[PDB]
């Protein structure tokens, strides 16, 4: 029994090894602690939004969407439609790009490089999409509190449906260099295999509870922005291991892709943040022309809104599983506190007892399938 | 009155027992710190800065204040046994970077406003 | 005057976009 | 199942904070006085807890202002001044405590403005 | 109301009231206080010795089953005697439902460890600890989960300072990172920013 | 019978009626020890005689889970087990008792 | 609604069982993986020939900071300090007096590209577009100094970069 | 420009061997484009 | 795509499928980079009447939450938090993958 | 309308330059000082002023919604001009 420290995303893992078995393993985290709840206390709420896009940084908009909805649910504010139509289009987007990069890390890490590369040509063109509508690749900082900051480009609708129109070749071609592949299903078929009632009392969410066949998704039970009106399947695993967690990935991204074809086919108009100049900042023109919106301008940029007391939590079916945040107001225009609920967190926790009784290699796998970004981990 | 849950310690007795366990380990523990990081210390100093840092709280009275001292402690030599931390961690209690700060009255006078 | 002038949908809506798993049986018994 | 231990409460040996800011440290308890560019209140209703101003310095590049020490933007927020008081005493910093300062009421009279035989009447309005 | 308005739902309103009573009459011993909040959000204020009471019977009973524990995490209020207060937020499958449980404690008071309820719990009241110094009972291995080693002090409370005490850099002469006391070259700037003219008349506090 | 409930870890139970009546009359064995006026022992009675007769009265395995509203009889059986160890350590807490102590005055104002 | 991903049970005749016996033994998904990477070989890749050829970009997309100036020639700053107040990174130093003319005018304006995190808050908060993030991201330096720019170096900036960053902001602005 | 090759590849700089003081030759680099000329070649316009 | 016919089938037959249908690098089908001015359309709270902020203001009808059973101050059917909620179907559009 | 400082650097137009003794002077040693050498309150003193037969006017800098909020200004007083106080341009009653 021999105990090894694999040093350093940066992760540092101490086991206790009998020959190849693995003991116990114990991750050890902080190595990305930035201590981001204590700064959010000292910025207003447009100031602490930003701090998102960093938490889980392969799913930057998702952050902003579940950051955006608890702090409309606190101002007792809705967004209009077609801000809402933009969020779940957009979220679903960022599911897609969170998905290939899960799935071709996890392909990387044990072996199979070239998927990475035929999949990370869609996540430039998808980044490419997030530069057009925000200006920035990817800590794009565009739903905010009371909807999203911009209106899309005028050929932005057109250029989504022709990328999504032949993704799902790019899926064909990922599935046929893995799916069936035997060193591939060696791998991953009854590797890390958790329980429905294990993963239920470990904290587990997402792909983590689907693949063991709970029948659970937070668009489908508790659905917060329109996706109500849009029409998908849940893939749902049957035995609790990495393959079964692989096919639903790849299940979620095609579902994914109905979704977004169904969100071009019905973009409604109107005006894309909530029609109250004292939660969003009135138009360019407006606040060089009128002296209330001139006043307003000036107030949300320098204090900020004020939010009325309260604490709620909100969750979102984040593409790593539910993502939530406990929000906590006194009355100002700076969050009291705000604590910040990764899945990660739980997934990294169970690492130890998925990882009970297999090889050496069978730790990578388990940590490829359990989608560990430390980014929302640490915090 | 004053009825307060305890943690570990009913009184004090068996709180300054388990101060007395923790230095027995950690004076155990400093020679094999020393070799094993390779420090360039040597254990009667490393043990004297264990006792400092021990008597630095021989001030409490509070049982509840003494064991959660005692679990800290009791933190830091689990940290240092299984070797979590590194030599910068075991070296920073030593302050070898930072200048002296003189204690009279004329020498803080003349470096600045700072009391 | 001027009308309302945004990005949108064309009318009629866009075509299907395939989803579904194609994975084909090449032949060999 | 209680010990009942009579002893003021300390807790400097379990916060972390280094020996010379907390010894020589002067917090002030204090209700924030209004800001009397505006007429509004509502900035004087809580207990405010800061500490003793230390040196700032200009950066010889840039020209920023500099500080050495890690409490100068610590403000603490309390309902009570007996809370206020009872979190320095637990925390062992010596504090100085102002009472609260309310405007007592007052006498208004627009009828006064027009008075008959007081100076109180009005040039113009 | 308008458009830009929250709707409510007074149907999930009545049905989060009826079980916070119905929970509330069933465990008279340890539920202080329960609340809904205009959100349909549902809170029960509970005494620190019934955490696992409480805790259990919601994962456990037919009615409740709550078998996911969601969050659990502290807030810190100096304002109080009991310095700190522990939030729970549980999830049920079966009925599509969310309840919270708060309860508090100080710094020298221990709460029991709610790892045999929950599993996940484990880095929860590790990250607890860490963040906040609060300890907790019977926890299988309690320690730092996300400062450095021989980090002293608990950053998430709020006489915390924003930049810590120490910072770390590389020395030559020793040939190693050494920690140094924090010295900024700009001094963070502290904006006022909490205006007078109170915002929410709904709100507004007893003159005492 | 069928196989492969779907949920991993949750074996297929042959002949859950039987299960279902023992756990059931246990469960109102263990709460026949508490006292009569408390709530908790009221509430599980009720539900659990509920259930009981629903489960005496339906032979049908797919009707009795549509009428029980849990679906998958073998986790109404994991729930009765799971309500069963509740009850014991109800009975051993004893939580009908009047509460243990109000909190501080001010312990639950918001803000501040 | 939801759908199962692997609950196919596989055949038990003679035929089928023959056929994995001859995948297991001939290796055919192996080669069906080949022929993938194969046909991957003979197209044209993706690489485009930097610095020669450029990345798409667009109007909204943030670069550099510069400071702007009206027409006229006079500098659209008028020390109003919303940037600085609105920035998440307090990345913007700013000190103010009246000019000799009294115009309202910065005498320090100073942007930390070290800790500017490049969030466009700023020229969104300025109210007569004075601060605005450029399309530059080409400006790598060799020293932490250099990023540290002063009023000189963003009005430098704004010189360099007018004809282009007005070009965006036309084509921008009626989405502001 | 070529409009035939695919995007991205569509439009690209011929860099001169002599910008204000130094033989760019060999040596060239992305900041030696003027801002016009750098908004039509990163696409962010369609009109040189 | 600038590929000889005599290819086009070697990687069509080596990938088992069409793919001239289905490029993955752009071409003349992407959008212009040079678009049209827009309008972007105001709000429902456009109005110039009947449009007072006391009737539209969201922030202001927040209220504290509700008190149940503050402890310092029958039949009786059991409750759940809430209803029970429906089994799942089985997606009839593709039921098994 | 930059000035030279007596030692020899560029004086910048908010005025400031390193004094004979100073030793932060070394920086620029074998560097060079950024000055902008377009001064804007000389480039706002060379516009000229405009000519409007009317009592008040208003400003808002030009290009519409790409200036400055719009400003009116009054030009009763005689003996001065009205100035705009975001963009400095100047306005006067056609005296005489
Ligand atoms: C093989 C022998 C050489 C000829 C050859 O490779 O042709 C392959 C050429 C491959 O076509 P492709 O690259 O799929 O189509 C893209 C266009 O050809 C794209 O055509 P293009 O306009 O890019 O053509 C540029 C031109 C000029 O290219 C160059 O001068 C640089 C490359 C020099 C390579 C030497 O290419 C050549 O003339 C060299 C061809 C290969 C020479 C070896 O067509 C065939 O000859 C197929 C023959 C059957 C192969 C089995
Ligand atoms: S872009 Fe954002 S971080 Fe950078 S200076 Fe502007 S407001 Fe500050
Ligand atoms: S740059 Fe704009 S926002 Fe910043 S101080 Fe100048 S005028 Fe104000
Ligand atoms: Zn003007």
């Amino acid at each position: 029994n021999l105990t090894l420290n694999f040093g350093p995303g940066v992760l540092r893992l101490v086991m206790e090894l009998s020959g190849e078995m693995v003991r116990k393993c114990d991750p050890h985290i902080g190595l990305l602690h930035r201590g981001t709840e204590k700064l959010i206390e000292y910025k207003t709420y447009l100031q602490a939004l930003p701090y998102f896009d960093r938490l889980d940084y392969v799913s930057m908009m998702c952050n902003e969407q579940a950051y955006s909805l608890a702090v409309e649910k606190l101002l007792n504010i809705q967004p209009p439609p077609r801000a809402q139509w933009i969020r779940v289009l957009f979220g679903e987007i960022t599911r897609l790009l969170n998905h290939i990069m899960a799935v071709t890390t996890h392909a990387l890490d044990i072996g199979a490089m070239t998927p990475f590369f035929w999949m990370f040509e869609e996540r430039e063109k998808m980044f490419e999409f997030y530069e057009r509508v925000s200006g920035a690749r990817m800590h794009a900082a565009y739903i905010r509190p009371g909807g999203v900051h911009q209106d899309l480009p005028l050929g932005l609708l057109d250029d989504i449906y022709e990328f999504s129109k032949n993704f799902s070749f790019r899926i064909d071609e990922l599935e046929e260099m893995l799916t069936n592949n035997r060193i591939w299903r060696n791998r991953t078929v009854d590797i890390g295999v958790v329980t429905a009632e294990d993963a239920l009392n470990y904290g587990f969410s997402g792909v983590m509870l689907r693949g063991s066949g709970i029948q659970w998704d937070l668009r489908k039970t508790q659905p917060y922005d329109v996706y109500d009106q849009v029409e998908f399947d849940v893939p749902i695993g049957s035995r609790g291991d990495c393959y079964d967690r692989y096919l639903c990935r790849v299940e979620e991204m095609r579902q994914s892709l109905r979704i977004i074809s169904q969100c071009l086919n019905k973009m409604p108009p109107g005006e894309i943040k909530v029609d109250d100049a004292k939660v969003s900042p009135p138009k360019r023109a407006e606040m060089k022309t009128s002296m209330e919106s001139l006043i307003h301008h000036f107030k949300l940029y320098t204090e900020g809104y004020q939010v009325p007391p309260g604490a709620t939590y909100t969750a979102i079916e984040a593409p790593k599983g539910e993502f939530g945040v406990y929000l906590v107001s006194d009355g100002s225009s700076r969050p009291y506190r705000c604590k910040i609920k990764a899945p990660g967190f739980a997934h990294l926790a169970g690492l130890d007892k998925m990882s009970k009784g297999h090889m050496l290699a069978d730790v990578v796998a388990i940590i490829g399938t359990q989608d560990i970004v430390f980014g929302e981990v640490d915090r | 009155g004053t009825s307060v849950k305890p943690i570990f310690s009913r009184d004090m007795n068996e709180a300054k027992r388990r101060v007395r366990e923790l230095y027995r380990a950690w004076y155990r523990e400093v020679p094999n710190t020393v070799h094993l990081f390779q420090l360039d210390i040597s254990v009667k100093q490393g043990r004297d800065k264990v006792r400092e840092m021990f008597m630095k709280n021989a001030h409490v009275t509070d049982p509840r204040v003494v064991d959660l001292l005692v679990i800290k402690g009791k933190m830091e030599l689990e940290e240092t046994i299984n070797v979590w931390k590194q030599r910068t961690h075991i070296m920073r209690f030593f302050h070898e970077t930072e200048a002296p700060r003189p204690t009279d009255f004329l020498s803080k006078f003349y470096v600045g406003h700072d009391p | 005057a001027s009308k309302v002038k945004q990005d949108m949908p064309p009318p009629g809506g866009y075509g299907p976009i395939d989803y579904k798993r194609n994975l084909p049986r090449r032949g060999l018994s | 199942q209680l010990i009942a231990v009579d002893e003021k409460l300390d807790i400097t040996t379990l916060t972390g904070v280094p020996e010379e800011h907390i010894k020589t440290r002067k917090v002030r308890i204090f209700v924030p006085a209004r800001n009397n560019m505006q007429s509004g209140v509502n900035n004087t209703k809580k207990w405010k807890m800061e500490f003793d101003t230390r040196e700032r310095w200009e950066n010889p590049l840039m020209g920023w202002s500099s500080t050495a020490d890690p409490l100068s933007n610590l403000v603490l927020t309390f309902s009570t001044k007996e809370d206020a008081v009872a979190f320095a005493e637990k925390n062992g910093w010596s504090f100085d405590v102002e009472e609260r300062k309310v405007p007592k009421p007052k006498s208004k009279s627009y009828g006064a403005n027009f008075s008959w035989n007081k100076r109180t009447r009005v040039s113009t309005k | 109301t308008r458009p830009t308005i929250r709707p409510r739902n007074d149907v999930v309103h009545k049905q989060l009231s009826a079980f916070g009573q119905y929970v509330a009459e069933i465990l008279p011993k340890y539920v202080q206080q329960v609340q809904v909040s205009c959100f349909n959000e549902l809170e029960i204020f509970i005494h620190p010795d019934g955490v696992i009471p409480v805790l259990t019977f919601l994962r456990d009973h037919t009615n409740a089953q709550f078998k996911s524990l969601a969050d659990l995490t502290a807030v810190d209020v100096p304002t109080r005697q009991n310095r700190f207060e522990i939030v729970y937020n549980l999830l049920s499958l079966r009925f599509n439902s969310r309840i919270r449980v708060k309860t508090y404690t100080d710094e020298l008071t221990p709460i029991e460890s709610s790892v045999t309820v929950y599993k996940a719990a484990n880095w929860y009241e590790r990250e607890i600890w860490d963040m906040f110094g609060v300890f907790f009972a019977n926890h299988p291995d309690l320690r730092r989960i996300l400062t450095d080693y021989g980090f002293e002090g608990h950053p998430f409370r709020k006489d915390f300072p924003l930049s810590g005490y120490v910072e770390l850099r590389y020395d030559d002469e020793v040939k190693r990172v050494v920690a140094e006391p924090v010295e900024l070259a700009q001094e963070f700037r502290k904006f006022d920013l909490n205006s007078p003219w109170e915002a929410f008349p709904a709100y507004r506090q007893p003159p005492e | 019978l069928k196989k492969t409930t779907g949920l991993v870890g949750l074996a297929v139970c042959e002949t859950p009626h039987e299960r279902l009546k023992i756990l059931y009359t246990k469960i109102l064995d263990v709460l026949g020890q508490i006292p009569k006026n408390a709530a908790y022992r009221k509430y599980t009675e009720q539900i659990t005689n509920e259930k009981l007769g629903m489960v005496k009265a339906e032979p049908d395995v797919k009707k009795l889970e549509e009428q029980l509203q849990g679906g998958q009889i073998e986790e109404v059986i994991l729930q009765a087990e799971n309500e069963l160890s509740l009850a014991r350590k109800m009975l051993r807490w004893k939580p009908w008792e009047p509460l243990v102590e109000e909190p501080p005055a001010n312990q639950w104002k918001w803000p501040i | 609604t939801y759908k199962f991903v692997n609950m196919r049970e596989p055949s038990m005749d003679m035929k089928s069982v023959t056929d994995r016996a001859a995948q297991t033994l001939l290796w055919t998904e192996l080669v069906r993986g080949l022929g993938m990477t194969l046909s991957y070989l003979f197209r044209e890749p993706a690489t485009i020939n930097y610095p020669f050829e450029k990345g798409p970009l667009s109007p909204r997309f943030r670069g550099e900071h510069a400071l702007r100036r009206y027409p006229s020639g006079e500098e659209r700053c008028i020390a109003c300090k919303l940037c600085e107040a609105v920035c998440p990174a307090q990345a913007i130093t700013i000190e103010a007096e009246p000019r000799a003319d009294g115009s309202r005018r910065t005498t320090r304006y100073d942007i930390d590209m070290t800790k500017c995190i490049y969030c466009g808050f700023c020229q969104e908060a300025c109210p007569v577009d004075a601060i605005v993030e450029g399309p530059n991201f080409e400006f790598s330096t060799e020293t932490h100094e250099e990023l540290l720019y002063n009023k000189e170096k963003l009005l430098n900036n704004g010189d360099k970069w007018e004809a282009e960053i007005a070009a965006n902001i036309q084509a921008d602005y009626l989405y502001r | 420009e070529d409009n035939k090759q695919f995007f991205g590849r569509h439009r690209w700089v011929i860099y001169t061997t002599e910008m204000n003081g130094r033989d760019t030759f060999w040596d060239v680099d992305g900041s030696m484009v003027p801002p016009e000329w750098h908004r039509w070649l990163h696409c962010m316009t369609d009109d040189p | 795509a600038s590929a000889t016919r005599v290819i086009q089938l070697l990687r069509n037959w080596a990938s088992g499928r069409d793919l001239q249908a289905k490029l993955q690098l752009r071409y003349q089908e992407i959008s212009k980079r040079t678009q049209p001015p827009p309008k972007l359309p105001v709000g429902p709270s456009h109005k110039l009447s009947n449009n007072y902020y006391c009737t539209r203001d969201g922030r202001r009808e927040a209220m504290p939450p509700s008190i149940v059973m503050s402890s310092q101050k029958t039949e009786k059917k059991a409750v759940t938090p809430a209803p029970p909620i429906k089994r799942w179907e089985l997606s009839k559009d593709q039921p098994y993958l | 309308g930059v000035r030279t400082s007596p030692t020899g650097e560029k004086v910048t137009h908010t005025g400031q330059a390193y004094d004979d003794g100073d030793y932060r002077r070394v920086r620029f040693s074998d560097r060079q000082k950024e000055v902008n050498e377009n001064f804007a309150i000389d480039l706002i003193a060379e516009q000229p002023v405009s000519e409007v037969g009317s009592r008040v006017i208003s400003c808002d800098g030009g290009g519409g919604a790409l200036g400055h909020p719009r400003v009116y200004i009054n030009l009763d007083k005689e003996t001065k001009t009205g100035t705009c106080g975001y963009c400095g341009l100047q306005f006067r009653q056609p005296h005489h």
